[PDB]
């Protein structure tokens, strides 16, 4: 028989990572314009609107 | 660790006006018409979670 003994050691490591990203944008512009003018003159009646 | 965020804003604007002028002459006459309108809308919403 041999007299040696036992000496041991161990180590374990772990790591995890995660990232999430979400972005959105919406922009709508609406513009409407009109111009209407009428003219009437006779001689006697005058019409305008 | 978790993070949640949401911030939204809404804006709306509208305006219109009508003007009418009618007058017969020949006995001069005058008629005036004025119309005005304006509309504004604003919305704000913000959410945050951790």
């Amino acid at each position: 028989a041999v007299l040696g003994g036992i000496y041991e050691y161990t180590l374990v490591m772990n790591k995890e990572a995660m990232e999430r990203g979400d972005y959105t944008l919406n922009n709508v512009h609406a513009c409407a314009k009109n111009d209407f003018k009428i003219g009437g003159a006779i001689e006697e009646v005058y019409v305008s609107l | 660790a978790n993070d949640l965020l949401s911030k939204v804003k809404k804006d709306k604007s509208d305006s219109f006006g009508v003007t009418i002028g009618i007058g017969p002459a020949g006995s001069p006459l005058l008629v005036g018409v004025g119309v005005s309108h304006s509309q504004d809308t604003s919305f704000l919403n913000e959410l945050n979670k951790y």
